C-alpha cells in the first residue's frame, strides 16, 4: 503494497491505481512462480495432516459414544456439521501458524467458534450444548485442555473460553524437497543443490 | 468427485498446472478491468455511512480497522443475498465475537442499532449483446 | 438552464425564447446521446429489480393470506390495485435515489400514498384499510418498519406516517458495463479501456 | 404485449433506438414549434389567477412555488378532462398532502376555497386542411 | 393446409421471411395513412360517450382504463357485427368478468345498462375508382 | 412510447401524431429486426409445447371417458370446442409468462374461461357442467388442482375459482441458439461467440 | 456387447485412447459454448424459488447447501422427464434421506410442501438449419 | 477451482467465466492425461473388485436358498434388480473409499439404499422386506454386521441402520505399475525408475 | 494472507521483484505529473496560514521547521478524514508531545489555539471520461 503515507479515503483513486498496475501484475504473476510453487509444497502437508487428523480423532469419540450404547441416528454429523467442526479447527490451524500467544490463540478460536456455531445449527436437530461438549472432547485427545464454555443464552449460540489454547503440534518445515529421479541421476551432492 | 485425496495428488495438480494457470491468470487481467469498480462500490458504500459515525462518536485513528473488520464482515453476509431473519441472529453473534477481542460494549449496542444502513454492494458488469 | 436572473413572469417571452432555441434543441440532442445511453444503462437496472421485488413480497404475502383459509374471490390485487401500489413504491424509489434524510422520504411516500390511495380505490370493493395494511406488511418484509397510519375520515384515504423510512436497498453504480466480445477480441486491457 | 420483459431486452431496444430517435425528435422540433404556445396559455390563465390572490393575502418569495406545486398539480387534474365529481375528492387529498410537506392550514381552507377559478388549459394548433 | 407442424418450420419460415416482411411493411406504411384514422372515429365515439359517465358518476383517475377495458371489448365485439341476441349474453359474461377483477356491482349494474350508446366504429377509405 | 405526461384526450392529436410518426416506423422495424428474430426463437417453443400438451392430455382423458364405456357421438370435441379448450390454457400461459402470483394467474383464468365457454357452447350439444369438469380434469392432469367451480346460474355460463393455480411448468430460455454448420466450420469457440 | 470384461481389457482402452479423446475434447469445447447456458437457467430458477425461501424462513449460512441438495436431486429427477406419479413417491424418500442426515423435519414438511414449483430447466441449443 | 471469496449469486457470471475459461480448459485437459491415467489404473481395480465381490457373494446366496427348496421363478434378481444391489454396493465403495467414520457409512448407504429401493421395486414382485433381507445377507457374508432395519411404512420403502458399517476390505494402492518387457529389455533399475 | 512470515521470504520478495517494480516505478512517472500538484495545494494552505503567525509573533528561523512539524502532522490527521470528535483529544496530545521536545507552553496555548484554521488538502486529479 500500500501507498503507506496516508488513508485518503477515495474510491476513484483506488479503482485508477488497479487500472494503472494491471499492465504489471500480468508479469510479477509470471515471475512470482518460482518461490509460489515451493512455498505451497511445504504449505499445504499442514492443513492435509490437521484434516486427516480432525477425521481419526472425530471417529474415535463417535464411536466410543457409540459403544455407550447410543443410536447412529442420535448424533448424525455427515457433512456439514462436520464441515463446521473443520472451520473452527483450520481458523485453529491459522492462529497456531503465526507466532501468537495461547489465549490469543484461544479467544480467535472461540470468535470463529461463536460465528460458526451460531450460522449452521439452526434447523438441524443438533444442540449447541453437545457441539460444544465434542468440540471439548476433540481438544481433550489432541491437547489435553478443554478450553471452551458454551451458552444459547440469546437467539445464537455463543463460545467463550476458560482456558488458554496452545498452538498445534505440527511444524511447516523450510525444505526444499527433491526428486527420488534426482538424487540417483546425478554425480555429485552439489548437482543436486547447484 | 470425491474428497479423498493424498497430500502427493494435489502438489501434482499445482506443480504441473502452472503454465496455464499462468496463461489464464494473463486473460483475467482483461476481465478484471471492467469488474474491479465493484471496489469503487463497495468503498463508496461503506465509507458514506461510516466516516460519520466513526468521525463524530469520538473513535480514535488505529481502532477504526477493527470496526471496519465488524461492517466488512456484515457487508459480506450482505452481498451473498442473505435477508433479516439470518442477520437478527448474525449480529448478536458479531456483537459477542468482536467484544471478545476487546471493545466496549456501550459502542457496540449503539454500533449493532446503526448498521441497518449498509446493504448489499457488488453487481455485475458485462453484458452479453450477441450483436 | 433558466435565465437565474429574475422571475419576469410573462408568458411570450417563455414561447419567444422556445422558439429561439428550437434551432439549437436539434443538436443538443444528438450531441448529449453519447452519456444519455450509458446513464440508462446503468439506470433502469434500480426500476426493474424494484417492480420485481414488489411482485415477489406481494405475491409471499398474498399467498400467506390465503393459506390463513381467505377466498381468493375476497383480495382481487389483480392489474390496477397492483399498479397503485407500484405507485408508491416507485416514488419511494425516487425519493431514495436521492440523497434524502429517513423522515422526508415518510413523509414524501406518504403523500403519495395519499394521492394514490384517494383516486383508485372508490368503487371497487376494496377499503382503504386493508390496503394500507397490505403496504404495511410488504414494508415489514423489506425494512421491517410498518410506517403509516392511516384513516377514511373523509370522502378520500388520508395516510400519514408514524415513524421515519429507510432508503431502498439497492445501490445504483456508476459503471460503464462492455461486451464480452469486446473482452475476448482485445489484446490488452487498455484496449478495453482505451 | 405482455407486460414481463428482462432487464436486457429494454436496455437493447433503448441502445440500438437511438438513430432513430434522434431523427425523429428532428422532425419533432417542426412539430413542436406551433404547439408550443399551451406554454404561453398554461401560464397566462395561472399567473392572471395566482398572482393577486399570493400578492395580496401575504405568502413571501420562495414559498410562491410550493402554492404553484398544489395549482399546478390541481390544473394537471383539470386538464386530462375531469370535472367536479372527482375534484371534490381531490381537493382534500391534495389539502392533507400539501398540509404534510408544511404549510398551514390556516392558509389551505381559503387557498382550496380560491381554486376553482383554475380551468383547462390545452387545446390543438393543427388543422388537417386537405386542400 | 394441414395443422399440425413442427417447431422448426414455423421458426424456419419466419426467419427466412425477414426481407420480405419489412418491404411490405415499407408499403404497408403508405396504406396505414388513410386508414389510421379509425383510430380518430374510435376515440371521438367512447370518450363522447364515456367521460361524462365516468366523470360524473364518481370514479377515480386510474380505474377509468379497467371500465376502458370493458368498454373496450364491448366495442369490439361490437364492431365485428353482432346485433343483441349474442349481446344478451356477453354483457353478463363481461359484468362477471370484470367483478371477478375487484369491481363493485352497484358500479357494474348501471354502467351495464349505461354501454347500449356504444356502436360500431371501423368504416373503410379507399375506394377503388378505375378511371 | 406514449406521451407520458397527461391524458389530453383529443383525437386528432392522435391521428396526427400517428401520420408524423409514419415517416420514421419504417426505419424503425427495420432496425428491429436484429433482436426481433432471436426472440421469436426462443419464444415460440412455448406455444408449441403447451399446444401440443394439451392435444396429448386430452386424448389421454378422453380414451379414459371412452374405456368407462361411453360412445364417441357422447363427446364430440371435434375443432371448436378444442379450441376453446386451446383458448383457456393459451390465456394461462400468457398469465403465467408474466411473473405473476398464483391467484392472480387463477382469477384471470377464471375471466378467460367465463369469455369462452360463454360465447362458444351455445346452441352445439354439450353442457358448460360438463366442459369444465373436463377442464378440472386436465389441470388435475398438468399440476394436480383441480380449481374451478362453474355454474349456468344465467343465460351464460360462469366460471370462478376455488383455489390459487400455479403457473406452467415450462420456463422460457435466454438462449442464442446457433446452427451446427456454425460449429463445425469454426476454428475456435470465440469465433462462435465473436 | 456383453458385461463381463476382465481389469486389464478397461485399462487397456482407456490408456490407448488418451490421444483420440484430447482431441475429442478440443471439440467439445466448441460444442460447449453455445450448450453452457443450461447453467445459467438451473441456477436462474433454482435461486429464484429457493433465495426467498431459505432467507425468509431463517436457515442460516452454511445449511443452505445440503439444502440445495435436496432441491437439486429433485430437479434432476424432473428433467429426467419424470412427472408427480413418481414424485410422490421420491417426496417421502428424499425426505427420509435428507431426515437421516441430520435435518430436522419441522423444517421438512414444509420444505417438501414446497417444492413443487421447481420444474425442469434444460432445453437444446443447436438448430440443424440445412441451409 | 472456484473464488472461494463470496458466493455472489448471479448466473450471468457463470456462464461468462465459463465462457472465458474454455479458451485454457483445452489445454489443462492435455496437460492433467500424465497423471490422469496412472490414477485411473490404480483406481479402476476396486471397482471391479467390489463388483465381482458382489457377483460371487450374491450367486452363493442365492444357491443356498435354492438348496432350502425354492423355485428359480421365487426369486428373480436378472438384470435391474442386480443393478440396484450394485447401486447400494458402490456407493458403499465410494463412502469406504473416503476416510469417513464406521457411522457415517452406515447412514450414508442406508440413505442411497432408500432412494435405490425406493425407485426400482414399485411394479416387480419383489417386496422390499426380502430385498433389504437379500442386503443383510450380503453383509452377513462380506464384514458380518447385519446393520439394516427396513419398512414399507408408507408408499415407499424406508432402510435406516441399527449397527456402525465397517469399511470396504481393499486398498486402493499408489503403484506406480510398469510392464514386463521394461523391466526385462532395461540394464539397471534406475533406467526402470527414471 | 497470514502475518507470520520468515525473513527470507520477505527478502526472496523484493530481490526477485526487482525488474516489476522498476517497470511499474517507470509508469508511476505518467501517474505522478498531474497528481503532484497536490504538493503546491498543501505548501499553499500552510504557508498562508502560519506565515503571518510565525512571522509576527517571533519566532526564530531554525524552530520554523519545529512548528511546522506540530502542524503537518495535524493537516496529516486532518486530510484522513478525521474531524473535531478525534481532534478535541489530538490537539493535547501533540501539545504534550511538543512540549516534551523542549518548546515552551506560553506560545503552545495560543499556536493550538491558531490551529484550527488548518483544513483537508488533497484532492484527486485523473477523471475516467469513457468517451
Amino acid at each position: 503494497m500500500a501507498r503507506k503515507r496516508t488513508s485518503k479515503n477515495d474510491p476513484l483513486r483506488m479503482y485508477l491505481n488497479y487500472v494503472r498496475k494491471l499492465q504489471t501484475m500480468g508479469d510479477a504473476y509470471d515471475e512470482s512462480a518460482k518461490y509460489r510453487i515451493a512455498n505451497f509444497e511445504n504449505g499445504f502437508k499442514s492443513l492435509h495432516m490437521v484434516e486427516n487428523e480432525f477425521k481419526q480423532y472425530l471417529a474415535n469419540v463417535i464411536d466410543e459414544a457409540i459403544k455407550s450404547g447410543a443410536s447412529p441416528q442420535d448424533l448424525p454429523y455427515v457433512n456439514e456439521i462436520k464441515l463446521a467442526l473443520m472451520k473452527i479447527f483450520t481458523s485453529w490451524l491459522k492462529y497456531s501458524n503465526e507466532k501468537l500467544g495461547a489465549n490469543e490463540i484461544a479467544i480467535n478460536v472461540a470468535g470463529t467458534a461463536t460465528m460458526t456455531l451460531t450460522e449452521n445449527l439452526y434447523g438441524t436437530r443438533v444442540s449447541c450444548e453437545e457441539a460444544v461438549s465434542l468440540i471439548n472432547s476433540i481438544f481433550a485427545v489432541w491437547v489435553g485442555v478443554e478450553p471452551f464454555e458454551a451458552e444459547e443464552r440469546e437467539g445464537a449460540c455463543l463460545v467463550t473460553p476458560r482456558s488458554p489454547l496452545p498452538p498445534v503440534p505440527i511444524s511447516s518445515p523450510t525444505g526444499f524437497s527433491a526428486p527420488i529421479q534426482e538424487v540417483l541421476q546425478a554425480k555429485s551432492p552439489e548437482e543436486i543443490i547447484g | 468427485r470425491r474428497t479423498g485425496i493424498t497430500t502427493e495428488d494435489a502438489i501434482t495438480k499445482y506443480s504441473v498446472k502452472a503454465k496455464t494457470e499462468q496463461t489464464a491468470y494473463k486473460n483475467a487481467t482483461k476481465d478484471m478491468v471492467v469488474q474491479a469498480q465493484n471496489i469503487m462500490n463497495f468503498y463508496s458504500v461503506v465509507n458514506q455511512a461510516l466516516i460519520p459515525w466513526l468521525n463524530a462518536h469520538g473513535v480514535g485513528g488505529n481502532l477504526r480497522i477493527l470496526y471496519r473488520q465488524l461492517a466488512n464482515e456484515y457487508v459480506k453476509v450482505l452481498n451473498t443475498k442473505q435477508s433479516g431473519e439470518v442477520i437478527k441472529r448474525l449480529k448478536i453473534a458479531l456483537r459477542h465475537k468482536y467484544w471478545l477481542r476487546g471493545l466496549d460494549e456501550a459502542m457496540l449496542d449503539e454500533f449493532m442499532d446503526y448498521i441497518d444502513s449498509l446493504k448489499s454492494t457488488t453487481t455485475n458488469y458485462i453484458i452479453f449483446n450477441m450483436q
